[PDB]
């Protein structure tokens, strides 16, 4: 499942 | 009037009590996937939220009534939003568009108001009281950045921070609150950016903030808590829950949030569309966007002169003007496969062909009076609207005809059948009263020209080219252009035929598209994925329109018509006194003809069965 990602450009499911 | 926190969580919406101990419920909401960004309006007590992955923003009652899409189409990454309780407008900020932009709270008159070197805008806190705007910034070089609440003024307020999230104003104190995810620290300063104080270091990973009466609220993902202590101290610190992993965002529900005045609340400043704070003035009047505030500052205008290029799902309208605003997609729905596009500039209405419904649609460019034109062993593979006579020429891929049907649907007839006939592309002419399409036959692809009629065809191109599959047409030039997707350049001639060259071969990839804009040709090129012009005076350079757009399809340029100018033409009277045809002649002027299977009448202007 998705779990919430901090990147460089925003919040993204990974 | 009671203070309630609301978080976002997973798919819900949750709610907590600030006064009473005894109190969490979810709001009760209805298809939604992923609740980020949270914002109130203190007017009606509806909420705000917005879908990262249904990539919308939505509206409801905190009792689960009225659930309301207000914004719906150009969103990928809407993780900012907030609400202007003064001027009742929304703002958001998407990260994937890179775009801050703005509308009124049932989503109308939507505008762009910070498009321009800016990189995954996150965090959104609005001041309409002062008429500043403030928002984090992530990217290659963050920074929390200041401007007023109609986008002008745009200025850097911290330079050295790291990811910033909920930028929260404590509008008592005049200070503004962040969390960073770099420096995992809770931050705060005045408004202008100094005065920066650590309010807490200790925490693993601070992600959201709010702030109400002497506590600020943060949401920590390591933790998985929502916990409150004092915004000057630190200290003082309680959990108000745990076991609660990745929340997105809180939110204070009170009044002492939303409060003050400003000119937009009393008057709307008379605005037609949108008051939008300023800290100069107070106030400035906005439109929509692309279109023109006019010279009282109150009203708007619509651009009579822009640009659409479509995709496979989606219509876009651009305009060129020099603050190079943004190109917008059309809130048109269903859309499947947008193969073919034109607009009908007299009732101002946009026409596309959909390849999946296997129909002619018609729509107005907000998406109202949506118009099935053509509908079922019919296959349109590209239109030509006539403007004066009020007809579409579109020409069919399984009955390899060109098929006449009028902008409210009854059918005038097939002016163009043929055996190994293969009309494919095509452009109407009729100040001239001729038709221009192309021949796809296997082994012979041809470039043809007729009367509006079928009449007086003839062949003018049939070598150097392999797939023309876009044709334009300027009347006043007297030139025809076409594309060819295998032989990869654009090429122009002549309308007679005489004088073909080739505009353009180098870099381009696979050209599906092309129109004519004054004295700038554009093209769209499907497989590098960009809109590219050149200019035909020769002046000016080729140059790069906009790129990484995606599925391209079709591209059409409006100009304002020139209603005098339109009026002149024989066959915008009453189509000329014609049942079916109007037809202009090198005598300027007007014959009537029929379709395939009518005959002309002795009336010389009525059409009937053989
Ligand atoms: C959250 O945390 C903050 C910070 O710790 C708490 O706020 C502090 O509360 C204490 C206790 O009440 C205050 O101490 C008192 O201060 C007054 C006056 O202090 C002056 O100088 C301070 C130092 O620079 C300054 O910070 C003060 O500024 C506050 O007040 C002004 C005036 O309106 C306001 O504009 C500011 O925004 C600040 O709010 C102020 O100028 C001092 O006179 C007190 O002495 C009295 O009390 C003692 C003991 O009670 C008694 O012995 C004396 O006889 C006298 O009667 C006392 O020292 C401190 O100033 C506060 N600091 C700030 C920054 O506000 C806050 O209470 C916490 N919230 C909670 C617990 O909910
Ligand atoms: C709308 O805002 C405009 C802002 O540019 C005002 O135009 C400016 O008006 C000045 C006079 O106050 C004039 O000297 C400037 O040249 C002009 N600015 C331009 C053209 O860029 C305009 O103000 C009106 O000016 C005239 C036309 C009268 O109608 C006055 O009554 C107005 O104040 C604003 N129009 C409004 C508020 O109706
Ligand atoms: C909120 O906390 C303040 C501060 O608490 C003090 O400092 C902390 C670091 C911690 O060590 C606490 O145990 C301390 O008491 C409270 O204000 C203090 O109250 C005590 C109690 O009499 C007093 O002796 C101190 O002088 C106060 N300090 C200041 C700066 O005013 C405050 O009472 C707490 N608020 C609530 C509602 O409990
Ligand atoms: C929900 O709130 C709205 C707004 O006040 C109100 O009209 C409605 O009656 C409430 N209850 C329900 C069940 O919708
Ligand atoms: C032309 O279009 C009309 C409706 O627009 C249709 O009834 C007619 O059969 C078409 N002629 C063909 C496909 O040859
Ligand atoms: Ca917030
Ligand atoms: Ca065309
Ligand atoms: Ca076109």
């Amino acid at each position: 499942g998705c779990i919430p990602v901090i990147t460089t450009r925003g919040v993204r499911c990974k | 009037s009671e203070a309630f926190l609301l978080f976002s969580r997973r798919a819900d919406i949750r709610r907590i009590s600030l006064e009473t101990n005894n109190n969490n419920v979810a709001i009760p909401l209805t298809g939604v996937k992923e609740a980020s960004a949270l914002d109130f309006d203190v007017t009606d007590n509806r909420i705000y939220w917005t879908d990262i992955s249904l990539k919308t923003i939505s509206r409801a009652f905190m009792n689960g009534s009225a659930l309301e899409h207000v914004v719906e189409f150009g969103l990928d990454y809407p993780e900012g939003m907030a609400v202007d309780w003064l001027g009742k407008n929304l703002y958001w900020a998407d990260t994937g568009t890179n775009r801050i932009e703005v509308s009124k709270l049932d989503g109308q008159h939507r505008q762009v108001l910070v498009w321009k070197d800016l990189d995954s805008p996150r965090a959104l806190a609005l001041d309409p009281a002062e008429g500043f705007m403030y928002w984090t910034e992530w990217g290659g070089k963050p920074k929390i950045d200041r401007a007023a609440m109609d986008g002008s003024e745009r200025t850097t307020l911290v330079p050295n921070v790291g990811r910033a999230n909920g930028l929260t104003i404590d509008y008592a104190k005049r200070r503004l609150y962040w969390t960073d995810l770099d420096t995992n620290l809770i931050e705060s300063s005045n408004m202008l950016g100094l005065n920066r104080e650590v309010i807490a270091d200790d925490l693993p990973h601070p992600f959201g903030l709010t702030q109400y009466q002497d506590y600020i609220y943060w949401t920590d993902w390591s933790r998985r808590s929502i916990e409150r202590a004092n915004k000057t101290s630190g200290q003082n610190r309680t959990i108000i829950q745990g076991h609660l992993d990745y929340v997105m965002d809180i939110l204070v529900f009170h009044s002492s949030r939303q409060s003050g005045w400003n000119e937009c609340a009393s008057s709307n400043g008379h605005c037609s569309h949108l008051c939008l704070a300023v800290p100069v003035g107070g106030f400035v009047c906005g439109c929509p966007a692309h279109y023109s505030l006019n010279a009282d500052n109150r009203t708007c205008s619509a651009p009579t002169t822009f640009l659409l290029f479509s995709q496979k799902s989606a219509i876009n309208r651009m305009v060129i003007d020099e603050q190079q605003s943004p190109d917008i997609i059309l809130p048109i729905h269903s859309l499947r496969n947008v193969r073919a596009i034109d607009y009908d500039p007299l009732d101002k209405q946009l026409y596309w062909i959909d390849s999946r419904q296997n129909m002619i649609r018609k729509a107005q460019e907000d998406g109202s009076q949506g118009f099935t034109v053509v509908v079922s062993e019919i296959q349109p593979y590209d239109l030509s609207i006539d403007i004066y006579s009020r007809y579409i020429y579109w020409t069919c891929e399984a009955t390899n005809v060109i098929n006449v049907t009028r902008l409210d649907g009854r059918s005038v007839g097939v002016v163009l059948k043929g055996e190994q006939d293969r009309p494919r592309a095509i452009v109407v002419n009729p100040e001239k009263g001729y038709m221009y399409f192309t021949n796809l036959q296997e082994r012979s692809p041809k470039i043809e020209r007729a009367a509006l009629d079928g009449t007086e065809r003839e062949v003018l191109f049939f070598s150097g080219l392999s797939k023309p599959i876009a044709l334009a047409l300027d009347s006043r030039l007297g030139k025809l252009f076409w594309a060819d997707s295998d032989l990869r350049r654009i090429e122009s001639s002549d309308l007679s035929g005489a004088n073909r060259i080739v505009l353009e071969d180098s870099n381009i990839l696979q050209p599906v598209g092309l129109t004519v804009f004054e004295n700038w040709l554009y093209w769209i090129d499907k497989q590098q994925q960009m809109i590219e012009k050149i200019d035909m005076t020769g002046r000016e350079g080729r140059t790069k329109v906009q790129a990484r757009i995606a599925q391209l399809s079709d591209i059409h340029a409006v100009k304002e018509l020139n209603l005098q100018e339109y009026r002149q033409h024989p066959c915008a009277q009453d189509n000329g006194g014609c049942s079916h045809i109007c037809l202009v002649k090198g005598d300027g002027t007007t014959r009537c003809s029929c379709p395939m299977h009518l005959v002309l009448l002795q009336d010389e202007l009525s059409c009937g069965e053989p």
